[PDB]
């Protein structure tokens, strides 16, 4: 079960709270913390609805259930699972392009600034409420980039 | 690459930034006018894209025409559908109103709050705002209840 709606509205609205971070913040570096903490926020609350709206067990299934599902069923995307660790620990995320970006910018004196930073939040807090302690963080971004790289790895179990 | 979200990316998102704006106000009345501020900080950018996607890039100078704009182009691009009633208060000639039949924010969520709000409308207030000034149209936005949720568009003299 699950409603769709257009792209525009949702790049539109994250555009201006990214705008307005900015504003609320001199720093470009401690927007990246609220923009974590707020994607942690949402994490929480999108596990839910998730698992609720569908039917993993080791980090390799994780990677697909989290590109080829889940992905695709909120953002509308399916990013590419590669590079991972010999021991089913750490893998990336790949996209042709940045999910939360189109046609709103932001003045650019912005350097340290990672404009998608909520979605290692949202990551690591969905992740974090089916007992999966992990982390994620940006590694190209689309920054001057080829492609959106996202790298995650499974910390512990809880 | 025109993309399809599932309607939670939005409310989830939004609900986030309520709750950001909650925590450094003092009053609801307070909390609309800071959404309202995101809302006419993006305003002008969903202005130019749509201009220049869907009318040649000629923007309007009539009030008429903007406000279709809105009805019609905006509104269309931001909630799937056309708004539900352009109207001109028969009072004055400087007000007029957009009256949605439910609140903006019911199509993205599986069920209704008990307890509306108008913070999805405040928001887009503040992008309808935006558009309008932006366009040369000095105006003031405001929302409110009646007849549904209404934002009132009012010129400056
Ligand atoms: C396995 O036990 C379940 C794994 C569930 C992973 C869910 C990951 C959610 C992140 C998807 C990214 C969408 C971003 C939407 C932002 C509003």
């Amino acid at each position: 079960e699950s409603k769709k709606m257009s792209s525009e509205l949702f790049t539109l609205t994250y555009g201006a709270l990214v705008t307005q971070l900015c504003k609320d913040y001199e720093n470009d570096e401690d927007v990246n913390k609220q923009l974590d903490r707020m994607g942690y926020n949402i994490g929480v609350r999108l596990i839910e609805d998730f698992l609720a709206r569908s039917n993993c067990h080791d980090f390799r299934e994780t990677a697909d259930v989290i590109a080829k599902v889940a992905f695709k069923m909120y953002l509308g995307i399916t990013p590419s699972i590669t590079n991972w660790s010999p021991a089913g620990d750490e893998f990336s995320l790949i996209l042709e392009n940045n999910p939360l970006v189109d046609f709103v910018e932001l003045p650019d004196n912005h350097s340290a600034l990672i404009y998608s930073n909520l979605l290692c939040g949202v990551l690591r807090g969905a992740l974090e409420m089916v007992q999966m302690a992990v982390e994620a963080k940006f590694v190209q971004d689309t920054k001057g980039d080829g492609v959106t790289e996202i790298r995650m790895r499974f910390i512990r179990r809880i | 690459p025109k993309t399809e979200v599932s309607v939670s990316a939005f409310a989830l998102l939004f609900s986030e930034m309520v709750q950001y704006c909650q925590s450094r106000v003092y009053s609801v009345s307070e909390l609309q006018a800071r959404l309202a501020d995101m809302g006419q900080g993006v305003g002008a950018s969903l202005l130019d894209v749509l201009v220049m996607r869907e009318k040649n890039g000629k923007r309007e100078t009539k009030v008429l025409n903007i406000l279709l704009f809105i009805k019609v182009n905006v509104w269309k691009a931001l909630f799937g559908k056309e708004a539900d009633k352009l109207e001109q208060a028969n009072d004055d000639d400087k007000t007029y109103y957009i009256i949605e039949k439910e609140p903006l924010i019911n199509a993205y969520i599986s069920v209704p709050k008990e307890n509306s709000t108008l913070n999805c409308a405040a928001f887009t207030g503040g992008i309808v705002e935006a558009i309008l000034t932006h366009s040369g149209f000095p105006a003031k936005v405001t929302v409110h209840w009646h007849k549904g949720t209404t934002l009132m568009i009012k010129f400056d003299e």
